[PDB]
């Protein structure tokens, strides 16, 4: 979730 | 990049108002945690996003990124919590539509002396006239060195940061010695952030235990971490 | 009373090195517990004498003087075993005949870690060149600081050491804006110290629920706090 | 036990 969050916008 | 200018990506990283959409109402153990747990999870999505505006964030390596973001969130939180209720002496602004009084925290065990904590450190801030922009750097080093090639990098971005608060200061046009005083002033007082933060997790995590709240996958995360 | 005879003062003040010796053979999870919370109880009773040496720590009231020490004892622990590490790298000088290398943290269950984090703010420390003047003050800011017409006297009297800090790192010659950056970056580790110290009591205590280690009188009661 | 050190000694 928090690495999802990180490599998207 | 000058340390003006620093500032300014930090402003325009903030992360915008948050409110639990919740009709006023008297609150209880279960409505108050549910609602203080409802917002640290929405909170905590506009903070990654927050985070990766900050110049050369993104440039370090993912593991870096989630290592600062993982230990350092509740802090966050707080800071923020503490500015939002800098002007509102007695009273703690967790949101617009969640705002709690000393003697509400007693409907909840173990949080009345967390309130305490984060009431006295925000009275300090007030105390001080923590200004916009000192919070903004003292925001952004919270995160930056919340840390136990990227490295360096990491070195640079917290240095730069640092040297924004020291120049918000000296736009204050205040004494040199005043100057000093303030920095380590506005600094000495995250030790009571990150104080206020390791108590905060710790009832957390004990509520969690107890599946007294209910499952947000973000912060659930985040506190398992 | 003028920065250089406040530092002076904390000089004098300082405690003598408390002697411990090394177990014969080699560490065992029990005897490591052993050793380290015996050079603690003893390390607790000189810091009680050096906190009464500290201008104006006397003057303020017998519940705050117990407030401050039970809230930041851990925390002078390390930060004096930090400072005393400081010329050793990969070691922790506990005591003159207590030198732990950073491996013999494996027989403890769980305390690598806090050993690992302790050798890193070591290094930074090390980084810095941090200089025994600036060591003391920062000590006692560390003392004065965990507050976690007294409670005015005590925002007097950590303004004090924080003059004396300006003064010592005035001293080193450094540009005014060099002065600030390395007073921000001194006090910034004071974060990571608060932090190793909160799991260096969890240890502890963990510890002593373990039945690891018997854990009484003085280092108990600053335990619990 | 700290009380009585502050205060006693
Ligand atoms: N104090 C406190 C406290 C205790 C707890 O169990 C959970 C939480 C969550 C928060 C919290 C939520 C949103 C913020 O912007 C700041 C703090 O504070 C808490
Ligand atoms: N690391 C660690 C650690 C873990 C623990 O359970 C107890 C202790 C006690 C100390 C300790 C003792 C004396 C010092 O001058 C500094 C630190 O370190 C500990």
């Amino acid at each position: 979730k928090l690495v999802q969050l990180l490599t998207t916008t | 990049l000058s340390p003006e200018q620093l500032v300014l990506t930090l402003l325009e990283a903030e992360p915008p108002h948050v409110l639990i959409s919740r009709p006023s109402a008297p609150f209880t153990e279960a409505s108050m945690m549910m609602s203080l747990t409802k917002l640290a999870d929405k909170e905590l999505v506009h903070m990654i996003s927050w985070a990766k505006k900050i110049p050369g964030f993104v440039e370090l390596s993912l593991f870096d990124q989630v290592r600062l973001l993982e230990s350092c969130w509740m802090e966050v939180l707080m800071m923020g919590l503490m500015w939002r209720s800098i002007d509102h002496p007695g009273k703690l602004i967790f949101a617009p539509d969640l705002v709690l009084d000393r003697d509400e925290g007693k409907c909840v065990e173990g949080i009345l002396e967390i309130f305490d904590m984060l009431l006295a450190t925000t009275s300090r801030f007030r105390e001080l006239k923590l200004q916009h922009k000192e919070y903004l750097c003292v925001k952004a080093m919270i995160l930056l060195n919340s840390s136990m090639d990227s490295s360096r990098k990491l070195a640079h971005l917290l240095n730069a940061v640092t040297d924004a608060l020291v120049w918000v200061i000296a736009k204050s046009g205040i004494s040199s010695q005043q100057q000093s005083m303030r920095l380590a002033n506005l600094l000495m007082l995250l030790s009571h952030v990150r104080h206020a933060s390791n108590k905060g997790m710790e009832h957390l995590l004990n509520m969690k235990c107890k599946n007294v709240v209910p499952v947000y996958d973000l912060l659930l995360e985040m506190l398992n971490a």
